């Protein structure tokens, strides 16, 4: 019956770590997107 | 306790065919804990009308009708009602188109106009002899079923055949040498 | 088919497919692009053996 | 084949020789963007004719998303006056085996073998479609969500891949689709360059009038069926 | 916002039907100022979708002609994104009322395009939070915001979703019911608090 | 309590479901949620 | 650089026409995947796991080219043979090509079948900036119109 | 979380011997031409620019040769 302190709160951390994850993946894409285009910029006026 | 009002509501074959959405503003007798009053806490219900949506399809809001000081409120906005169209009759999940096709036609290759409800149009070929009682299935062309929007069933096409309203004698015997032999 | 005054005799033969013939009403000339076949309704028996 | 082959006399360049007139190549592109227009189709591909003895049915066909969909077929005599054929089933297959003959250019026309020359039409080019409809070895890209689309990023056979069977495919239900070296008989496909080479032609032998475009050098292709409209069950006995 | 992330700003951009037509000549004066554009759609909000797309100000805005200019044929709504892109936009816009943009600002698109008070030729984020509000209405599944890592999403969650969906996962319990998903998810589509139940009879 | 049934019966599909769901933001999460789970199958039982 | 930056995204952000999501989106998605299975393998599977990321009321508009299809049906519905002499012209690189002749011949048909006409020849085509002419020499057989 | 994109850091890419290559510079490479104008469609077409940075007229011979014979037509 009581799943409301059962599971629910071992499902939220879960949610909060694959949202962390996620984060994670966001930012390695946007250093990706920083990298490539710095990359780009200083080397295409040279 | 007093019952739900069972509000009809219309809806044309395009709001059904799509999936519209209405809006219809309730009752002000909604109480307080005063148990004399006549307020209103929420003005309008909004209903997502999906696809294929059959008449009689019953949408329930409890506890948003008319209140009493010790009855719990509901009301069943709305029955799905089909308004009239220029023309598809509406049964279950199929739409059957009337052309008033005249003879001549009726008995010769015809090809019949028909807008649909996706506002596109169709040249349906009609290579058989249209006696009173013929209808070309257009299948897979009818509304959506409202357990699949993406499948859709047949469209009927009846006919309803308009006989000459006067011959001359040349005329009558171009039909007797034609139909009668 | 639409400008029927300037239109040009067209011959499909049938017998032999891509087979054609024309004319403007003068002149003419003849024109095969089949496959070099004749047509048949039937399927092509092969012929039977002497007796 | 696409308005591409509409805009130019594509189909006589395959050297079948039998095509589309100016006349009705440019009744056509109209006449095809409105069906474009009124059918909501993603593309309209111009199936070919059906042959026969008193007027020739031009037959198009209609293309979604979702390209190996059911295939909508419309029919026109005056090339221009198309109109929603019927779809196919196995019954109206099985309803025309006992028929055999040139294709009348009414579509009224009784059998009584009664049978209407529309079912006829309707189980024909269905029979067309499913043998000898030919699709390039990567022209078409399942895609993940379950549906196939134009695999825009197609670059033309290498000619090495022109000569194989293997890099040409049923354009049916089933790289997902099968390809024509099970297409039995085993020589039932005839390959050959035309125009430089830059012009692959691919004909079918057991339904005989259908010739396949494409061009190694880009994606222009496309397969249209003019001719008889019967089943060259001499095949065998011919290769 | 501080983070190592890098940040763009978003903002809607709508045309009404009666500047419709002139969409090309926007778009070509958007594109040119230096935003992008992240998608195109082609709208007809019913009134119901006007009553429900100016929610926050509907309660103010009693204006039928401002019901029918958005229902009288179709909308081009755009995401557009740059460099502060809220505050560029208005920049182009001027004035929300094209009465005093007509005359005061010469340059405005809605001088350029717009007719008068209610017939104002462009409509658009006037605030992040509007922002992110009218985008998440007229274009769902598009991600515009940062996302809600920590405790908020547990409080979106609490605050919505779990109130059915432990009730839901309880009866699940109860019931213990075969290949569970089946139960879970019709149970949540038959018994959402927030719809009505149907009954397809 | 029930958890050990319905650790093995749900897992990982309702933490990516909320995760999705909370990211999205919808106007009618659980209607998201049930399409999802509809979708969820559609991918791995498929 | 900034300005580069975020124009970067506003692009890879752009949602496509067909699937309905961005490469953006996309590409965070198939790396928070890749970060939590960790293949090993990493680089053979950025293809396989891009599959398996894409596997996890509407309005129309259409463009002008249908306006001109819906004037130009008509056109398939006393000249002289056009056809046969721009075939003459075509010869050294002269006309408008089979199509545009047949539709201006059918247009000349237009126009001899409207107005009471003895002789109807294409005169020829004088180029323009925003619109070409397609110039019909005509000769009316009892002065009207 | 910053313990963590440092691991992220870390991993991409310790190479991978099976082929030699590097997340960080395939997916660099992959991005790099995208930034070139590709459409708003992109997203369908990374499954074969992957294709490309990973692989990164003796056969028409005899279309030289139907030609070559083909100029005493008109010569």
């Amino acid at each position: 019956r009581d799943i409301e302190v059962g599971f629910l709160p071992w499902l939220m951390n879960e949610v909060e770590k694959s949202m962390e994850h996620s984060m994670v993946g966001r930012t390695v894409l946007d250093m990706l997107i920083r990298d490539v285009v710095e990359r780009r910029i200083n080397d295409y006026e040279h | 306790q007093d019952p739900p009002i069972e509000r009809d509501l219309y809806l044309s074959l395009e709001d059904l065919f799509f999936g519209c959405t209405k809006k219809i503003k309730i009752s002000r007798r909604v109480l307080n804990e005063d148990r004399y009053s006549s307020t209103i806490k929420d003005k309008i219900l909004t209903i997502d009308v999906r696809p294929g949506w059959r008449q009689g399809t019953r949408i329930t809001f409890e506890k948003e009708g008319d209140q009493g000081p010790n009855i719990i409120p509901a009301d069943i906005i709305f029955i799905v009602k089909e308004k009239l169209h220029p023309r598809f009759r509406r049964e279950h999940d199929n739409l059957f188109f009337v052309y008033p096709i005249p003879l001549g036609k009726a008995l010769t290759c015809c090809t019949v106009e028909v807008k649909t409800l996706d506002d596109r149009l169709l040249n349906i070929p009609i290579n058989d002899i249209v006696h009173p009682k013929y209808f070309k299935i257009v299948p897979g062309e009818g509304m959506p079923l409202p357990e699949n929007p993406s499948k859709k069933g047949d469209l009927f096409i009846f006919f309803d055949i308009q006989f000459p309203t006067r011959l001359t004698p040349q005329k009558k015997q171009m039909l007797r040498q034609a139909l009668l032999t | 088919n639409l400008i029927p005054q300037y239109a040009i005799a067209v011959l499909r033969s049938n017998l032999w497919p891509g087979a054609y013939a024309f004319s403007n009403g003068k002149k003419f000339e003849n024109f095969y692009i089949g496959w070099g076949h004749k047509y048949c309704v039937e399927n092509y028996t092969p012929p039977s053996p002497p007796p | 084949m696409d308005a591409d082959s509409l805009l130019l006399s594509l189909e006589l360049a395959s050297g079948s020789g039998q095509g589309l007139s100016p006349d009705r190549r440019a009744s056509l592109l109209t006449s095809l963007m409105l069906v474009k227009r009124d059918y909501r189709f993603a593309r309209v591909l111009f199936w070919g004719r059906i042959l026969g003895l008193v007027a020739d049915y031009y037959i198009a066909q209609g293309l979604s998303e979702d390209q190996l969909a059911p295939r909508k077929t419309l029919y026109s005599l005056n090339c221009t006056e198309w109109s929603l054929l019927p779809p196919a089933t196995e019954e109206m297959a099985m309803q025309i085996s006992v028929v055999s003959g040139r294709f009348m250019g009414d579509p009224s026309h009784e059998y009584e073998h009664q049978i209407k020359e529309e079912t006829r039409l309707v189980s024909i080019i269905d029979q067309i479609d499913k043998a000898v409809a030919i699709i390039p070895r990567g022209a078409l890209f399942k895609t993940p969500f379950g549906v196939t689309h134009v695999n825009r990023t197609f670059e033309g056979l290498p000619l090495s891949e022109v000569r194989k069977l293997s890099s040409y495919f049923h354009f049916r239900e089933a790289d997902f689709l099968d390809s024509l070296e099970y297409d039995i008989p085993r020589g039932s496909w005839s390959i050959q360059m035309e125009r430089g080479n830059a012009l692959v032609v691919l004909r079918s032998l057991l339904w005989p009038g259908l010739t396949f475009y494409h061009a190694p050098r880009t994606k222009n292709y496309g397969y249209i069926y003019v001719g008889t409209g019967e089943k060259n069950m001499d095949l065998p006995f011919m290769l | 916002m501080p983070l190592p992330q890098i940040y763009v700003e978003k903002t809607l951009a709508l045309i009404k039907p009666d500047v419709v037509d002139k969409e090309e000549e926007i778009q070509d004066i958007i594109l040119g100022s230096g935003f992008t554009i992240i998608q195109r759609r082609k709208l007809h909000l019913s009134p119901e979708h006007c009553s429900n797309f100016y929610v926050e100000q509907y309660g103010k805005m009693f204006f039928p002609n401002l019901t029918a200019y958005m229902s009288s044929g179709p909308l081009v709504a755009m995401i557009l994104a740059r460099h502060k892109a809220i505050s560029y936009w208005k920049e182009l816009m001027g004035p929300s009322n094209s009465l005093v943009a007509k005359e005061t600002h010469p340059d405005s698109l809605r001088a350029i395009y717009g007719t008068d008070e209610l017939r104002n030729a462009l409509h658009g984020s006037n605030d992040f939070a509007a922002s992110e509000r009218e985008i998440r209405f007229m274009f769902p599944a598009v991600i515009i915001e940062p996302i809600p890592i920590g405790q908020a999403a547990k409080d979106y969650i609490n605050l919505y979703v779990a109130p059915t969906l432990l009730q839901g996962l309880t009866e699940l319990c109860k019931e213990k019911p075969p290949d569970p998903y089946l139960w879970l998810a019709d149970w949540l589509m038959k018994n959402n608090p927030n719809k009505p139940k149907l009954c397809h009879f | 309590m029930d958890t050990a049934y319905l650790k093995n019966c749900f897992g990982t599909g309702l933490t990516q479901a909320l995760a999705e769901v909370a990211r999205v933001r919808p106007s009618d999460p659980i209607e998201y949620l049930a399409h999802w789970l509809y979708h969820y199958r559609s991918i791995t039982v498929a | 650089l900034e300005v580069a930056i975020q124009n970067a995204k506003a692009y890879l952000l752009s949602t496509s026409s067909k699937s309905g999501l961005n490469l953006y989106d996309h590409l965070s998605k198939v790396l928070t995947k890749i970060l939590d299975e960790r293949p090993a393998d990493a680089v053979d599977i950025i293809e396989n796991i891009s599959q398996d990321v894409k596997m996890a009321h509407n309005e129309y508009e259409m463009l002008p080219a249908y306006e001109i299809a819906e004037t130009q049906k008509a056109l398939f519905l006393s000249l002289p043979n056009v056809m046969e002499s721009a075939y003459y012209f075509e010869q050294a690189g002269v006309g408008l090509g089979t199509d545009e002749t047949y539709r201006v011949f059918l247009a000349l048909k237009q126009l001899t079948d409207t107005h009471p006409i003895q002789r109807c020849r294409f005169w020829g085509k004088i180029l323009g900036l925003e619109m070409n002419y397609i110039v019909a020499e005509v000769e009316f057989r009892d002065g009207e119109d």
